[PDB]
């Protein structure tokens, strides 16, 4: 229900069923590929919803729950250099180029950082 | 085109062949 | 019974080219403003 | 080096191999490079079979075109342990300094492969591509050199 | 009655087996205790009492910290050792010995050097392996 609200650009309510699933799921078995699931969605839900701390946390739990992720690497580029943390942005995003070399929107990502790093 | 060698030869190599145009370290 | 793998979000492209492209208008932003 | 000078006792200073590494490695990143290579050689002369982090005085003996030297250290290294990446990427800088390159490539990603969080080979091998007059190879490999050490 | 429980953790053993154990525990335990059941009874200066290929001398000598008659006596005492006490050497006919202990220290001889490269070179079989 939350991916699906989410898709029909309705993030408010997507929250709130992904919020209750992680909830009812939240005591019991943090592995076996549900929590990790529920954890992705929720944080691109904040990212879509443009609050991004519990976004940013939710994503770095999940990141220390399974390492191997080009995605959530970029995601957390993303999250970093929405903000002010160059250092971060380019590390994630480093980080996720050395999982997979030939990701299309991480060159332009790291060409802008370190551009932006520089002028700073 | 090579339509003939020397001595009435059958084949020919080409030793070299070039094309011309105009136009401290850290380890 | 065979539970679904559920599906997981997928980090476009074009969202992030938006990023990027509004943090190019961003740090282009203040060189004016220091000249 | 000041704090060497100053604050460490020459009997210290002149037998301690740790503090010859550390010295070594400085006057490296101050590009002094006479002044290394009489203290890395005492180093060897305290213990020839030390491997730690060789990869700085490989890097300095390609610059000083030492091939006899270095062969020695290759060959001794690898005699001791054929396990530990810096050895491995000293033979690649040794191949690079000789001529061929491919096969120090080659060896450079073998390397890598004992131990994929050693950074300083994945540098070397960036180092290395621009070489072959290659720069995407090069820049990717260069980037993964930084993905495995931040500070870099 | 023979208890056979330990043989097979199954309660039950066909008779056939039973059998087959019983004959064959009692000739194996009668091989080593003569060079009867087994559930009825189980039992039965250096240190030291034997090392294989070590003769009581060896043993002494240890203690210590250390024409043709006379060549058939080192004959037989070298396959004494190699063989572990072997009681058919005592059958074997005289003139087998000698293409035996020829054959011995040839390959005794191969093994002592068995048991006794340029950098580009070998750094091959670490990668091709």
């Amino acid at each position: 229900m939350g991916v699906m609200y989410f898709k029909k650009n309705e993030f408010v309510k997507a929250k709130k069923y992904l919020k209750k699933a992680l909830e009812v799921v939240k005591d019991l078995d943090p592995s076996s590929r549900t929590t990790i699931s529920i954890q992705l969605n929720l944080g691109h839900t904040y990212r879509k919803l443009n609050e991004n701390e519990i976004a940013i946390k939710c994503f770095r739990c999940v990141l220390e729950k399974n390492d191997k992720n080009s995605e959530i690497h970029c995601s957390l580029g993303y999250l970093y250099l929405k903000t002010k943390k160059l250092q971060k942005a380019i590390d994630h995003l480093h980080k996720s180029l050395y999982l997979k070399p030939n990701n299309s929107s991480a060159t332009a990502l790291l060409k802008n950082a370190l551009e932006l790093n520089v002028t700073l | 085109l090579f339509p003939v060698n020397h001595e009435n030869g059958k084949d020919t190599h080409l030793r070299g062949i070039r094309l011309y145009v105009p136009s401290a370290i850290l380890r | 019974m065979i539970r679904r793998a559920p599906t997981t979000l997928q980090l476009s492209h074009d969202d992030v080219t938006s990023l990027i492209d509004d943090l190019n208008e961003q740090k282009l932003k203040q060189q004016l403003n220091i000249e | 080096i000041r704090l060497f000078e100053s604050q460490i006792p020459s009997h210290i200073k002149d037998t301690m191999p740790w503090c010859l590494v550390q010295l070594g490695k400085l006057h490296f990143e101050i590009i002094n490079y006479d002044m290394s290579l009489k203290y890395f050689n005492r180093l060897k002369d305290l213990q020839p079979a030390r491997v730690k982090d060789m990869e700085i005085f490989s890097t300095l003996l390609w610059h000083l075109h030492d091939k006899v030297k270095s062969s020695n250290l290759a060959n001794g290294l690898m005699d001791t342990m054929p396990n530990k990446p810096e050895t491995w990427c000293c033979i690649g800088n040794l191949l690079s300094l000789q001529k061929d390159h491919d096969a120090a490539i080659k060896a450079f990603e073998k390397a890598t492969q004992l131990d994929p969080n050693f950074a300083y080979a994945y540098t070397l091998q960036g180092h290395e591509h621009s070489s072959n007059d290659s720069s995407d190879s090069a820049k990717t490999c260069y980037r993964k050199a930084l993905a495995c050490d931040p500070q870099h | 009655q023979y208890d056979y429980s330990p043989f097979c953790e199954r309660n039950t053993l066909r008779e056939s087996r039973i059998d087959s154990f019983l004959k064959a525990e009692r000739a194996a335990h009668c091989l080593v205790f003569h060079k009867y059941r087994p559930d009825i009874d189980i039992m039965c200066s250096m240190l030291l009492e034997s090392v294989p290929g070590c003769n009581k001398e060896d043993l002494e000598r240890l203690s210590r910290r250390e024409r043709l008659d006379d060549i058939i006596n080192h004959e037989t005492n070298a396959l004494k050792s190699f063989w572990n006490d072997s009681g058919l050497v005592n059958s074997l006919q005289s003139h087998h010995l000698h293409e035996e202990y020829l054959l011995l220290q040839e390959e005794l001889k191969n093994v002592y050097k068995i048991k006794c490269e340029s950098l580009r070179d070998k750094c091959r079989r670490h990668y091709s392996n």
